[PDB]
């Protein structure tokens, strides 16, 4: 699962079988680290109009 | 069931019968208009391609579609500040009310700013604001702030209220000319064809009916969640449009995947471009649909804002003769209240009440001359003839000072014999 | 600001009429350097209200103002077939 | 910038046309934006594929243009409708509608022709040089409450006069410029004065 963004520790209550999460936009916004089983939140890198 | 169109009402019409109000009520009604729309901004390139260079390069093959779409939304966003300005920024100076709220019994505490609150909103404005994102932003969908903050809009509103209360309509024409509120109301009574003495002789009744009506407005809004449906509908339509636009990013549009990164990680350019082309077409079409609907919707909001601006001018900065333009009844005055992306007008109208039947005549015959009422109408209480102002029963003796003569008694149809008193 | 990070403009406490709108009550103008400020809504005017005081104009002026409205738009005609296919 | 409103219309339409024309330089995925180059290089079986791409892109560009012209036309129509209304109500008559025919009390207006638009010169009456007076809702005389027939009762500090409301013109208070309604015990703020009988 590839992408670009900022990874942080998640406070999401993932169930043991859930590997990643999605927002209301149906895009990945959280993943389970395949080695540590840590849940990480994903946000886009800061951006905006200039 | 078959819907009713209302209760039947047979009017007691005759060729010599008139009904004249012996009383009146002061009614306050609420009119809610949309003024502005959320100023969204959608980054075309990011929406379609994200941060993919391969997609971006393909997107350039379509010319300036993204420039057009970015431009269209920018134009809408600018309009929204224009709409707000047209409605609220109608006053040259920021007017303030006196420390002492003595308006002859008239109580404006529910429409004037409440100084105990940081927001400086009136009790009603506070209620209105209480009654009426990241997932979108992450896809290049941002929201721009209004040029005027809610606190600035409230300041414009309070300035308009202060002007209206202390100087009537004069501040909307030139310099603000102070006038006692009761006297201002008397002028507004004349403006609806009711004599000024009706105001002065009923000042406490009128102030009480007014104060009661204002109190009812706050209760009516509080207990009726649907009251601000017109403003909520605007919010809901735009939120729905954005949500739909975002959800379209999950569509394959015939591609192997809706996820651009998956296509790029799996396929080499010669094949990836085919899959990406399908996503670009679908996503550009989705975005053109969104923008088109925002332009059409913006036009509707603009029309609403134009109407609101017109009402601000004609209902708040003056007394309107236009029927049903400033509430139901004979317009006296109106007070603006700020609302989320909109304006609320409290229209104060004079509503005739407790009418009673009189016999009437077009003219009075006296000394062979036909006498006509200068201002009012000739009525009989069953035995005696009087002349009264048309919108409020006030039976005066028929005299040469309240009638005029034109021709003899042989022309007017329905002319009746009476005495015309000469002072 | 609430509109974003504004760099190159000097923020001042002095409030002026809005020149170049930034957003959220903030405007910028060239005064020389570019400055940022909270826009003014106009001068304050306390009306000398009382229960027995009226102001009456002893004079008047005749003002002429200009209102400009669009009425028509260029009547373009695009030949669909030629545009697309020549 | 005075005629920015008319120039904006010209600029928006010129921009729309320029954009439409520039879209003819887009490949839209085709080997060339030039239709003649496709036709001179490829046989029909392959040319049709390349042309299909140009037709789709160019038809989409043209549908975008037309849609925006319809929306823009609607805005112009609304403006024209407003202008027509003002012509009727500001030029062919005197309007009571506040701020409809300029700022101030409308007297009259004069239309002037402009490029794709109309300019209204609104002539209004603007009150000036106001001064403070003491006022009263009524005058008490012979036990009767007298109200001004047209104007307002004002005092210059010593004497009471009746004046038209929009222009100071202090007349003696008489029975010919007042009317009587009820006694002096009802009106709040009623003051004692003489009402002259001619
Ligand atoms: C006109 O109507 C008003 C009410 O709208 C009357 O005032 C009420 O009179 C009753 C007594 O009959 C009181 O109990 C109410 O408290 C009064 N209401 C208010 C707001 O004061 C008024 O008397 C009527 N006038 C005429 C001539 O009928
Ligand atoms: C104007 O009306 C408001 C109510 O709308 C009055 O405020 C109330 O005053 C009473 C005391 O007499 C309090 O018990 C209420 O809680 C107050 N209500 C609110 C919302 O503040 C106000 O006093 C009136 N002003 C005048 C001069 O009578
Ligand atoms: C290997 O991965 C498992 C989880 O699948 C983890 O529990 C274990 O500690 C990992 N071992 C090392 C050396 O990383
Ligand atoms: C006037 O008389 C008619 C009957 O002819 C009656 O129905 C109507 O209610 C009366 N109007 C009033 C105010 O009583
Ligand atoms: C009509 O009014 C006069 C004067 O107030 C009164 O004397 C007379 O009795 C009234 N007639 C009726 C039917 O009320
Ligand atoms: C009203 O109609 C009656 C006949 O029903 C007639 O005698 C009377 O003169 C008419 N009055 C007027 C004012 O027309
Ligand atoms: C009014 O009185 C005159 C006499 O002065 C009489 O000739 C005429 O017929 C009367 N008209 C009516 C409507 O009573
Ligand atoms: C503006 O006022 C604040 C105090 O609220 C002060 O700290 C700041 O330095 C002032 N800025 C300027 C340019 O005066
Ligand atoms: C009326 O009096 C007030 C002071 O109470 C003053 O500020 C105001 O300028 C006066 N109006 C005029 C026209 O002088
Ligand atoms: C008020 O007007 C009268 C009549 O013109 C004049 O005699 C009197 O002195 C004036 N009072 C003041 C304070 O100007
Ligand atoms: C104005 O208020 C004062 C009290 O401040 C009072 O004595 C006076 O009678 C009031 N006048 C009017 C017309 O209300
Ligand atoms: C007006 O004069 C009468 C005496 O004619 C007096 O009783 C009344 O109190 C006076 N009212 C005022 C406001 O001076």
């Amino acid at each position: 699962l590839t992408g670009t963004g900022v990874l942080t520790e998640s406070n999401k209550k993932f169930l043991p079988f859930q590997q990643f999460g999605r927002d209301i936009a149906d895009t990945t916004d959280a993943v389970r680290d395949p080695q540590t089983l840590e849940i990480l939140d994903i946000t886009p890198c800061s951006f905006g109009g200039v | 069931y078959t819907m009713s169109l209302g209760a039947e009402n047979s009017v007691a019409y005759s060729n010599n019968s008139i009904a004249i109000p012996t009383n009146f009520t002061i009614s306050v009604t609420t009119e809610i208009l949309p003024v502005s729309m959320t100023k969204t901004s959608v980054d075309c390139t990011m929406y379609i391609c994200g941060d993919s260079t391969e997609c971006s390069n393909l997107l350039l093959q379509y010319g300036s579609f993204c420039t057009q779409l970015n431009r269209a939304l920018t134009g809408i966003a600018v309009e929204q500040d224009k709409n707000t300005q047209e409605v609220f920024a109608q006053v040259k100076q920021i007017y303030k009310t006196p420390p002492i709220k003595d308006f002859g019994g008239f109580n404006f505490s529910q429409i004037l700013p409440d100084p105990s609150k940081p927001s400086k909103r009136s009790p009603i404005e506070d209620l209105l604001f209480n009654k009426v994102i990241c997932a979108q932003k992450f896809n290049g969908l941002t929201v721009l702030p209004p040029l005027l903050t809610d606190e600035m809009i409230a300041q414009y509103t309070s300035a308009l209220l202060a002007g209206t209360i202390t100087s009537g309509w004069t501040f909307g024409a030139g310099p603000a000319l102070q006038i006692p509120f009761p006297m201002q109301m008397a002028y507004r009574f004349n403006g609806i064809g009711v004599t000024q003495n009706v105001l002065y002789e009923n000042q406490k009744l009128i102030a009480n009916q007014f104060n009661s009506a204002i109190g009812k407005i706050q209760d009516s809004l509080s207990s009726t969640p649907s009251a601000l449906g017109k403003l909520q509908d605007v919010v809901n339509q735009n939120a729905q449009a954005l949500n739909t636009l975002v959800k379209q990013l999950s569509s394959n549009f015939g591609a192997i995947s809706s996820v651009l990164n998956d296509i790029l990680s799996r396929l080499d350019p010669p094949e990836a471009e085919v899959q990406i082309d399908r996503l670009i077409t679908g996503r550009l079409q989705s975005l053109q649909t969104y923008v088109t609907q925002q332009l059409i919707r913006a036009a509707e909001i603009r029309a609403s804002a134009n109407l609101a601006a017109t009402k601000m001018s004609e209902c708040v900065l003056g007394q309107s003769k236009r029927v049903d333009f400033c509430g139901k009844g004979y317009h006296l005055m109106s007070f603006p209240q700020s609302a989320p992306h909109g304006v609320v007008f409290l229209h104060v109208t004079y509503v005739p009440a407790q009418e009673k039947n009189f016999t009437t005549a077009p003219a009075i015959c006296h000394d062979g001359k036909a006498h006509f009422p200068r201002e009012g109408v000739f009525v009989s209480n069953g035995t005696h003839w009087f002349v009264t102002q048309r919108n409020f029963y006030e039976p005066q003796i028929i005299t040469t000072d309240n009638t005029f003569v034109s021709g003899n008694c042989d022309v007017v149809i329905g002319i009746v014999n009476n005495t015309v008193y000469d002072p | 600001t609430r509109a974003g990070c504004l760099i190159g403009a000097e923020h001042v406490n002095n409030s002026y009429e809005c020149d170049i709108p930034i957003g959220a009550g903030i405007c910028a103008s060239y005064q020389q350097s570019i400055i940022a400020y909270t826009m003014s809504l106009g001068a304050e005017n306390s009306v000398a209200y009382s229960n027995n005081s009226i102001a009456i104009p002893t004079n008047f002026t005749i003002s002429v103002t200009t209102e400009i409205l669009p009425v028509s738009m260029t009547k373009t005609s695009v030949d669909c077939t030629m545009y697309i296919c020549g």
